[PDB]
């Protein structure tokens, strides 16, 4: 926002936002998978308890 | 529909675009970043010279 011009730097900001959104979505997916695994392990541990 | 009119140089018409910089694009006539429409220009040496 200091080097390039506003109208032509909008595509760069859009691409950065898309990349960060994808990098956060894959992290959310990994967290969901690990949370399901932890839930299964906790159910097994409660059954054993 | 809104129509604006002005007279500028030949190569100076390149500054007539959304978000440009220059003596005209910043101090005489600035277009918004989300501008939509058409820009029409032609020679006027037969009348304005």
């Amino acid at each position: 926002l200091s080097r390039l011009d506003p109208p032509e730097a909008e595509v760069q900001i859009d691409r950065l936002i898309t990349g960060r959104l994808q990098s956060l979505q894959t992290y959310v997916t990994q967290q969901l998978i690990r949370a399901a695994e932890i839930r299964a392990s906790a159910n097994l541990a409660a059954t054993k308890m | 529909v809104y129509a604006d009119s002005f007279v500028i140089r030949g190569n100076e018409v390149s500054q007539i675009a959304p978000g440009q910089t220059g003596n005209i694009a910043d101090y005489n006539y600035k277009l918004p970043d989300d501008f939509t429409g058409c820009v029409i220009a032609w020679n006027s040496n037969k009348l304005d010279s």
